[PDB]
């Protein structure tokens, strides 16, 4: 029974089964949110986001849905809005505040348990409400490449695939069939091609969209978190809408 | 819990504005410093305040120096229906030309009237606030302030900072219809005396005389106006102030 | 199922019960996987299940099994957010402890820690019990190889053996035989690798269908230093039966 | 013990016509013998046709104008942009003299302006808050040698009523020369503002120093 | 009839993951009057139509001037939008007075974001009901953006908020390339304001009493008309 | 209805009912009846009928002395008339102390009702259950006080007034033979008056009616058992003939 | 589609479903329980008229004050409960007197209404960001009355709810509906001080349901060269006694 | 990062910084029969003649529990602080015997002071106050 | 905790005409460490000033039942500051059901002793033995303390230190421990004036009960 009467209308309290049915809540919230994945490869990590068309009168280049933590780590989330913010501005603190005491950028697992902490902090008591966001993070480190993926609950794991959104099953299958078509390894172009033909394939449902992508990776990158410039962007919508018809 | 998250999140410790005073003093957040019924004064964080401003405030430029209300010779008295209160408009040379005449008495209300005789800056500021604090008062009980009840608010105010540095002398004259007229004098040190004739100044002892000579409690009114110019001129230009129940009159020599 | 109050707090029931207590109790065996946690001769061993039912998830990234200090290891039963939690308290208790006291805290010392901090979280209104199984292993300089567990009641006792998890009674019942059968408190072997290969055995027969180097999760405390083991340590355990 | 204070030296004069005011000061910053600056204003115009100048101790003469400039910036702010009068102004600059009554600013403060009526307005203070309207003030170290040149250029009983703008810039031009001329620390320029209806004018002009 | 059992607070999510407080927040907007922001690469403009309680009452002041380079207009509840705008003047001041530096409209947006978002979170504090739009020039240039109380902030060339908007919306959006490049020339992007504005009427006519205007530019500081100085848009 | 459950909740039709509930708290206390005199102040108030085995000299009196001029008496929950009475007495002395002379009646009615209305806006507080009736004189005044102030913080000023149970009756005998053109003269028909209307609702008579008597330079006398009986003997001889004829 | 109890209307930091405060409602609904009060603004002085409900003879004639003086040249009338009045007079009070301790000068009155709206906004966020001060919103309404160099003669009405109006002529509390018709329908701007003080003695006699006369009706007047000065019973009877012969020629 | 308390110094001082005793009459005033200290103690007496060693034993634990803090949060993060601080808070909060000074138990075991004794637990050391109510009315701000 | 209360008027007192009483101020302490436990020895001899007091004083503290310590300086803030850190000890030695450890002791000492910034004027010597072995350490009053093998303290340290660097060696019996024990103090009693009569002992070996004799040469 997803409805749990009597032991939903506050935060930190268990059930006669011993679950949270407010932190369950708030993964329901995150479902309904838009779709956001991530892919590692060889030596870095792709974001791909599939970004609803709003009214003409927005300025193009100040309305960015995938967010940079730091210069070597890149972020998307699905859920509410104001949540992903907050969330976004603690991993900025965090990572500078790292990289100021110990003079080297924050490697990705430590960005992740602080995220985590700090996320799961907040499911100890009745006077706050869990994170209704689920982010997809990542980036590179002196020991390679990291994609992360944090829940409401504080619980966060690292993934060769990321997705979360409303179309997060098709994605994930597809994820699942690229890692199967490629047991040894993906490089950064082709994984930039599969995020976008995955975004593409993950809208089924009249409602016209585009297709943000982000690079992190040693070989183009060079170890920094960069967007797509014209040719490689166009490259994929190319290639996506070739794959879907 | 959000309060707690942002105090532990990371310029502005050593600004020093994560404290309210700072921010208030500096008219950063609005002007609440300008809106404090009681104000709130500088203390250096050393263990030693007291004897720190009493070491630079004997050190040399003269137009830096905290400027003193001379001794000039002050008095007061009630003899049937009013205070007289007398004094010397003597003037002072210095660096500077007066529009009038220097204000050696502080105008509390239409009603109260009150004597520097000491530190110039302390009286005016805290006559001020005691005219404020009587209006305060007179409004919320819609009936005049008793002048034994001013004269102790300020005495309370000047004993609280006993010993800082404070260095004022007050004499609070005023007619209600209660009391009738009351003079009192009220010390920097806490020091509160009810009195009929009061004498302070550099030369005080001969205008006590003068008055003892010729005083009485059946007096008039231009008695005991030329009484006090009598007083005045041999302890030596009279201001004269005369406290009836309607309020203070003032007399240029007259 | 609580009548009116209990649903949200831990005060007593009618019946003089904690219901959060047991619900948070309830909540520790969510995850599906077993633990179990035996005593060499010079030191100790914990051997965990690992399940990845996703693809996509990176095995390395999953872990129930902590390093609390140099000589401490911690294994916990239950969700992972309360597990980190209560790790990185662990941690600092006993760097605490450390600096306080001028020597290093023993294993049954932090466990009555946590169980004095489980004690304020069953009692206090507004804090809620880790739903959380805790078993701290170590080898003390005064009591040789140790094991304590702590559960969410504020409860604390030290083992020869222990197995906690889902099927917990099978591993217990199958410890207990072997212990009657050669009537020793530990295990008579003076190296540990043959110590983590008699777990993983015994492991295997109480469980059942056997596992490879992917299933498992290995950590050994001695009296210098505690570690975990890798895949190949894992496997080659595996190869000497 | 750490002395917290300072001298920087510098001299101000301010003077009251009929329909204007003139606040006027040596641009010469110097330390003990030594020169910092030859050019350091220190009369700024401080809102609403108002010239403050706070003579002395450098930095608190800052910190001074400066508070007093953004409680200026919120009194505009909370009553409609009214216009801030002379007298308003002197009661606050007194205010803030007094709030460091313990920690005292080690500066001596002149400002300049109109009344209601119209007329120039020049209000002097001492460093703890008291406070007079006064037709003539200098302050500094030069006082005792600009003063005596202006009682003895004009009256204050030339009556000073009938003077113009141009008369009192000559005045004060031909007093800070011969302060210039007799005094080491007076010179390298000199800086005045005059105040009138239409607003606030600069001058300056240079001194024997260069 | 299940929503109504949970919509208690902020802290409460409904099993379909529902934040209904906040949705009642972002509805309390409707219940203002309009106001149109627009802005051109030299100039930026806001419109607004001020309501009053009857014939002898005064009207609304719904244009506030928060620094010499920035200010907004409120659409909402007036408690709030008086708290926002004292807060962008406390930190305006607070940016000069430390930095003698003018702050970003985009820091202005940030600020606000946080300091909204933690009423949507936490119990005892119910969210903003305020919709506000910020004109500014910087640095940058001219900057419009549009703050929905819920903690979010947009970046737009020209919206309108508050009751009946959509038709402001839609002739900004017909007549977007029109009114973008008009540099130079304020009182065109005032009447392109006025006229898209008046789109949004209902049995009502623009007067002198009911409309007020502000402008900010490169050269010209943020200034608002009110009166007899709107009389010449009319 | 379900707006009566705190003292910050608004009714729809604008009221406070924890404040009306406690004013029915009041309602139940002993009646407590001040009237105003041409030159005295007359407090009566109704005791209830001493038992047996009750100690008749330590009990604490209806009329409390708050200064050397001002007295209070009650009505509603006898403790909290005591800490009532305490800050009163306090704050008289601190005043004193601090501007040199004593209360007017003004302002300790002030001072009182502003305790009460201070312990209404907390939710974890309970009001006084206490309706107060303050008399005397101003110091150096000639001009008789009285004051009721409310649980709520609400004071005012009257010329005769009963507070308690059954105060209905007493306050409509008061209407009908008390004329504020005519007040009484001396302080016996005052006392009289008193009397005959606490005779309303007193069931035995001398042994259940406790007077103060309030006059300006700070006269204040407690009648005697005596006095009382010899005031109740004579109204009801009064009485008696008149019905007789 | 059955038919529950919806309960967004017991607490003031709750949004009901169209986003509304129900507490501010429900605190004007107190307001609307109190004595009538009737401000107009004129050229020559702004007056100021209340009445009094005495509940029982036996209450004192002058005890009740609805009318307080705020300063020389400030004016208030109240409509509502009067414990949370009694606050906010001391707190108007000493803006007042300590704007002229720190600026020699007389306050605005648009300055001091702003003042007490800040307070009133305390059941809240302030509005510098100060915490939370009261747990429910006031239940008071008042007028104001001033005179100021800047605008002349102001009559503001402050709320509750923390937002102010600068009214003509403006009525409050329980007569309130039939007092602003009447003030609508007979006001302009050419009216002198004694038409002023007729029309509210005019209207109040009509939405009193007792005959009016000098003990239940109190009038109060500010002009710039006398300040705040309430009238006596003899003024007020006189008045009355003008405006009856009036009606009664025409 | 601190080991002996720094900044115990008052920087400004008024009339009225004591919020808790003010008069009524004059509330810009403190209330001397309710403050209960002497009657002739003045506040300036208070600024200066202290023992050295007062200050740093007056605020010592809070120091190094702040020093705690900054060092969780530099090596574990915010949330640690966070948690603590926020734990401490409510066991605060929670607790309110108006006829005790002694702290819970619960406030000792989060300290880390079960089985620690100093100067303080041993020595945990009228006319007006100091009764029930008073404490009633600081606790609820009233 | 310690009161503050009256510093100003006895400041004013002792500025105008008044003398405040003296505080005992302590005499000889030796510490020497053999090859299976310690030995501490004081001089029994206690004089106020230049007139003895007591000929037999007993200035060895007990903190544990194998942790003992000898204090010098301000008697006092000696026995004050051994008995609570005793006190905290058998707490910890309750709460991990383990017998304690003279590291702890030092540690806790240490960082007390520190906390009031040297205005506590006791100056120790502590001796023990726990499940580690033999432990001696040295005690300043500012929160400083130091490891050896032998350590003397008092006004007579110089010649117990001039005798324990003549006749000591690493390995040691118990019966040669305790001679040279009595040794320097024996020396610091004849060669100062500070230390006289009897000598207070007590052995701490590992394994057995610590041993306490009173007027050992006797």
């Amino acid at each position: 029974t997803s409805i749990g009467t009597g032991y939903d209308l506050s935060n930190s309290v268990f059930s006669p089964d011993g679950r949270n049915f407010q932190v369950e809540y708030a993964v329901k919230a995150v479902e309904n949110g838009t779709t956001s994945i991530g892919i590692k490869c060889n030596d870095g990590v792709v974001f791909a986001v599939e970004k609803l068309i709003t009214s003409k009168l927005l300025v193009p280049q100040k309305n960015v849905k995938i967010q940079v933590v730091d210069r070597h780590i890149g972020c998307v989330y699905s859920g509410l809005i104001p949540d992903g913010r907050h969330l976004v501005n603690r991993g900025r603190e965090e990572a500078a505040s790292f990289k100021k005491l110990y003079k080297t950028p924050i490697p990705i697992p430590a960005f992740a348990d602080r995220l985590g902490q700090y996320v799961q902090a907040h499911t100890l008591y009745n006077s706050v409400r869990p994170f209704g966001v689920s982010t997809i993070f990542g980036g590179v480190d002196k020991n390679g490449a990291h994609l992360y993926m944090l829940e409401p609950s504080g619980s966060y794991w690292g993934y060769k695939g990321a997705a979360t959104g409303k179309g997060r099953q098709s994605a994930k299958a597809e994820l699942e069939k690229l890692v199967d078509h490629h047991p040894e390894g993906l490089s950064a172009r082709e994984a930039v091609k599969q995020a976008a033909k995955i975004i593409y394939l993950a809208h089924e449902d009249e409602k016209d969209f585009e297709l943000e992508i982000s690079w992190c990776s040693l070989s183009e990158t060079n170890g920094l978190h960069k967007f797509v410039k014209g040719d490689l962007l166009q490259e994929a919508i190319d290639f996506a809408q070739k794959e879907i018809n | 819990m959000q309060a707690i998250a942002d105090s532990f999140s990371v310029l502005v410790k050593e600004l020093q504005y994560d404290n309210e005073q700072n921010l208030e003093s500096d008219f950063v957040t609005g002007a609440s410093q300008f809106q404090r019924l009681a104000p709130s004064l500088t203390v250096p964080p050393i263990a030693s305040p007291q004897q720190f401003l009493r070491a630079h405030t004997d050190d040399r430029n003269p137009d830096c120096k905290i400027k003193i209300a001379h001794g000039t010779t002050t008095l007061a008295f009630r003899f049937q229906g009013g205070i007289i209160v007398a004094v010397d408009s003597r003037a002072t040379a210095g660096n500077w030309v007066a529009s009038q005449t220097v204000k050696k008495v502080i105008e509390i209300n239409p009603f109260l009237l009150g004597t520097m005789a000491g530190g110039a800056a302390d009286c005016q500021f805290w006559e001020t606030w005691l005219g404020s604090q009587c209006r305060l008062h007179e409004l919320r009980e819609k009936e005049r302030i008793s002048v034994a009840a001013a004269s102790k608010i300020l005495s309370n105010l000047v004993y609280q900072y006993k010993g800082a540095g404070l260095s004022m002398g007050t004499m609070i004259c005023g007619y209600t219809r209660k009391e009738g007229p009351t003079i009192y004098y009220v010390d920097s040190d806490g020091t509160r005396l009810k009195g009929d004739i009061f004498c302070v100044g550099s030369g005080q002892t001969f205008a006590y005389g003068v008055l003892d000579s010729n005083y009485k409690w059946d007096l008039s009114v231009e008695d005991a106006l030329y009484l006090g110019k009598r007083s005045i001129l041999a302890a030596a230009s009279v201001n004269l102030y005369h406290v009836t129940e309607d309020g203070w009159i003032y007399h240029g020599n007259h | 199922s609580a009548a009116g109050y209990d649903r949200h707090i831990t005060i007593f029931s009618p019946e003089g019960r904690l219901y959060q207590v047991e619900y948070a109790f309830k909540a520790t065996n969510q995850t599906n996987i077993n633990s179990l946690a035996v005593r060499g001769k010079d030191c100790t061993v914990v051997i965990s299940q690992k399940k990845v039912p996703d693809k996509l998830l990176d095995p390395t990234t999953v872990s129930y099994i902590f390093c609390i200090s140099r000589t401490i290891g911690m294994v916990v039963n239950g969700p992972i957010p309360d597990a980190r939690n209560a790790a990185l308290r662990a941690k600092a208790e006993a760097a605490e402890f450390r600096y306080k006291y001028g020597y290093d805290m023993p294993c049954d010392v932090l466990a009555k820690r946590m169980a004095n901090l489980s004690q304020i979280y069953t009692q206090r209104a507004y804090m809620r019990p880790l739903g959380v199984i805790l078993t701290f292993v170590s080898v003390d300089e005064e009591l040789g190889p140790s094991i304590y567990k702590t559960d969410p009641a504020g409860y604390y006792v030290g083992y020869k053996a222990t197995a906690t998890g889902p099927k917990q009674q099978e591993i217990t019942t199958n410890l207990e035989n072997h212990f009657k059968k050669s009537k020793i408190d530990h295990i008579n072997e003076e190296s540990w690798e043959k110590v983590v290969e008699f777990a993983i055995t015994h492991m295997i027969d109480a469980l059942g269908t056997e596992f490879s180097k992917n299933d498992l999760e290995v950590g050994v405390a001695t009296k210098d230093k505690f570690f975990t083991l890798s895949a190949e340590n894992i496997e080659e355990r595996l190869v000497a039966i | 013990q750490f002395n917290p204070y300072g001298d920087n030296g510098g001299t101000i004069l301010g003077i009251a016509g009929e329909d204007f005011a003139v606040l006027a000061g040596d641009t010469r910053n110097i330390t003990d013998y030594s020169i910092n600056s030859r050019y350091e204003p220190k009369v700024f115009d401080c809102g609403d046709n108002i010239v403050m100048s706070a003579n002395g101790f450098a930095a608190d003469g800052d910190a001074l104008v400066k508070r007093f400039k953004n409680s200026v910036k919120w009194y505009h702010f909370d009553h409609n942009d009214k216009k801030l009068s002379i007298n308003s102004a002197a009661r606050n600059i007194q205010h803030l003299l007094y709030g460091k009554r313990f920690f005292p600013y080690y500066v001596h403060t002149i400002i300049a302006g109109l009344d209601e009526d119209g007329k120039g307005a020049v209000y002097s203070f001492d460093p703890v808050g008291s406070y007079e309207r006064e037709q003539c003030r200098a302050g500094g170290a030069a006082a005792s040698l600009i003063m005596p040149f202006l009682d003895n250029q004009v009256n204050f009983k030339k009556p000073l009523k009938y003077l113009s703008v141009e008369e009192v810039i000559k005045l004060v031009r031909d007093s800070f020369t011969s302060a210039t001329e007799r005094h080491i620390q007076v010179g390298d320029g000199l800086e005045i503002l005059i105040v009138t209806k239409d607003g606030v004018r600069k001058e300056f002009y240079e001194l024997k120093r260069d | 009839m299940f929503r109504n059992n949970y919509d208690g607070d902020t802290v409460t999510f409904s099993p379909t993951g529902r934040l209904f407080q906040v949705e009642y927040a972002l509805e309390a907007i409707k219940q203002g009057s309009v106001t149109v922001g627009l802005r051109s690469n030299t100039h930026a403009v806001l419109v607004a139509l001020k309501r009053n309680a009857d014939e002898l009452s005064s009207y609304q002041k719904k244009i506030i001037k928060c620094d010499e380079h920035m200010g907004l207009s409120l659409a909402g509840l007036a408690p709030d939008a008086r708290v926002l705008s004292n807060y962008l003047r406390q930190q305006c001041n607070y940016s000069s007075l430390v930095f003698n530096r003018k702050l970003a409209v985009e820091r202005a947006g940030h600020l606000l974001c946080d300091k909204a978002q933690k009423n949507t979170q936490s119990y005892g504090g119910r969210p903003y009901g305020v919709g506000l739009l910020i004109i500014g020039y910087d640095k940058s240039g001219a900057h419009l953006l549009e703050f929905q109380p819920s903690g979010n902030v947009t970046e737009l060339y020209g919206t309108a908020i508050g009751a009946r908007s959509q038709g402001a919306k839609t002739y900004l959006e017909r007549t977007l390339d029109t009114f973008i490049k008009i540099d130079g020339n304020p009182d065109e992007l005032i009447k392109a304001g006025v006229e898209a504005i008046s789109q949004s009427l209902r049995d009502e006519s623009l007067t002198v009493d009911n409309l007020s205007i502000a402008i900010v530019g490169k050269d010209t500081p943020f200034t608002i008309y009110d009166g007899e100085a709107v009389a010449k848009y009319i | 209805s379900g707006y009566d459950r705190a003292l910050s909740i608004f009714s729809p039709d604008g009221h406070i009912f924890q404040v009306e509930y406690a004013l029915e708290a009041v309602k139940r206390g002993t009646c407590a009846v001040g009237v105003k005199g041409k030159n005295c102040v007359v407090l009566g108030c109704e005791r209830r009928s001493t038992l047996k085995l009750q100690d008749t000299r330590i009990t604490p009196s209806k009329v409390s002395k708050i200064d050397s001029h001002v007295v209070l008496s009650f009505s509603g929950l006898n403790a909290d008339s005591r800490i009532l009475i305490e800050k009163a007495r306090v704050e008289a002395q601190s005043h004193r102390l601090t501007l040199e002379d004593p209360v007017t009646v003004e302002y300790l009615t002030r001072y009182v009702a502003g305790v009460q209305q201070r312990y209404t806006q907390s939710g974890g507080v309970r009001p006084f259950g206490v309706s107060t009736l303050i008399a005397g004189f101003d110091p150096r005044d000639d001009e008789p006080k009285l004051y009721q102030t409310e649980p709520s913080g609400i004071y005012s000023s009257w010329s005769a007034q009963t507070i308690g149970r059954n105060s209905k009756t007493v306050r409509e005998f008061l209407e009908k033979n008390y004329d504020r053109k005519e007040p009484p003269a001396t302080v016996e028909e005052c006392v009289k008056l008193t009397v005959r209307s606490l005779l309303e609702v007193v069931q035995t008579g001398a042994k259940n009616i406790e007077i103060t008597v309030v006059k300006p330079d700070s006269d204040i006398v407690a009648l005697s058992s005596e006095e009382i009986n010899q005031y109740v003997t004579q109204i009801e001889q009064e009485k008696q003939e008149q019905q007789e004829q | 589609m059955f038919l529950t109890r919806s309960e967004y209307d017991r607490g003031v930091s709750t949004f009901s479903p169209e986003g509304r405060l129900f507490q501010v409602e429900y605190s004007l609904e107190a307001i609307k329980l109190g004595s009538t009060a009737i401000g107009i603004a004129t050229k020559e002085g702004v007056v100021l008229g209340v009445e009094k409900r005495a509940t029982s003879p036996l209450l004192e004639s002058d005890s009740i004050e609805k009318i307080v003086e705020i300063d020389r040249h400030i004016g208030c009338a109240m409509s509502g409960l009067t414990a949370d009045a009694r606050s906010m007079i001391e707190h108007a009070r000493t803006a007042a007197v300590t704007h002229n301790l720190y600026y020699d000068e007389d306050i605005n009155v648009e300055s001091l209404t702003q003042s007490v709206c800040d307070l009133a906004l305390r059941f809240g966020e302030g509005a510098s960001g100060e915490e939370r001060l009261m747990s429910r919103p006031f239940g008071v309404a008042l007028l104001i009355a001033g005179h100021d160099a800047d605008d002349g003669y102001q009559l503001f009405h402050a709320e509750p709810s923390g937002t102010f109006y600068r009214y003509n002529a403006k009525a409050i509390g329980s007569g309130s509906e039939g007092a602003q018709a009447e003030l609508l329908n007979e006001w302009h701007s050419s009216l002198t001080l004694k038409e002023a003080e007729l029309l509210v003695l005019k209207i109040l006699k009509q939405v009193m349901e007792e005959k009016l006369d000098e003990n239940n009706a109190q009038l109060s007047c500010i002009t710039k060269q006398d300040g705040f000065k309430i009238y006596d019973n003899e003024k007020t009877a006189e008045l009355i006694k003008e405006l009856k012969e009036k009606e009664a020629a025409e | 990062m601190n080991i002996v308390p720094q900044d115990t110094f008052k920087s400004q001082v008024s009339t009225d910084q004591d919020k808790s005793v003010l008069s009524s009459a004059v509330p810009s005033l403190p209330d001397t029969l309710r403050q209960q200290e002497g009657g002739a103690v003045p506040l300036s007496t208070q600024l200066n003649d202290r023992h050295p060693l007062e200050s740093t034993l007056k605020n010592w634990e809070t120091t190094q529990r702040q020093r705690q803090m900054e060092q969780y949060r530099q090596i574990f993060g915010i949330a640690e602080p966070m948690k603590r601080t926020m734990e401490m808070e409510i066991v605060n909060r929670t607790d309110f015997n108006p006829l005790s000074t002694n702290g819970s138990i619960h406030r000792d075991i989060l300290l880390n002071k079960e089985c620690s004794i100093d100067w303080e637990d041993v020595y945990p050391g009228t006319m007006v106050g100091d009764d029930v109510h008073s404490k009633i009315e600081k606790q609820l701000g009233i | 905790g310690l009161s503050f209360d009256n510093y100003q008027r006895n400041n004013f007192l002792a500025e105008n005409s008044h003398t405040q009483p003296k505080a005992t101020s302590t005499t000889t302490i030796v510490g020497v460490k053999f090859n299976n436990g310690v030995v501490i020895a004081a001089d029994t001899r206690s004089t106020q000033g230049p007139i003895v007091a007591d000929k037999n004083c007993a200035k060895l503290h007990r903190i544990s039942p194998k942790i003992w310590c000898a204090g010098a300086g301000t008697a006092a803030d000696t026995e004050a500051v051994t008995q609570l850190i005793g006190s905290n000890i058998e707490l910890h030695s309750l709460y991990t059901s383990r017998e304690p450890r003279v590291v702890s002791a030092l540690q806790m000492l240490k960082q007390h002793l520190f906390k009031y910034q040297g205005h506590i004027g006791a100056y120790l010597i502590v001796a023990g033995v726990d499940p580690t072995g033999s432990h001696l350490f040295s005690i300043h009053a500012h929160g400083s303390t130091d490891v050896g093998y032998y350590l003397s303290l008092g006004s007579g340290s110089l010649a117990a230190m001039a005798v324990l660097e003549s006749h000591w060696k690493q390995d040691l019996t118990k019966e040669e421990a305790i001679k040279l024990a009595s040794d320097a103090i024996q020396a610091g009693i004849w060669n100062d004036l500070g230390s006289g009569s009897n000598v207070d002992v007590c052995v701490m070996e590992i394994g057995k009960d610590a041993e306490y004799l009173r007027n050992y040469t006797p």
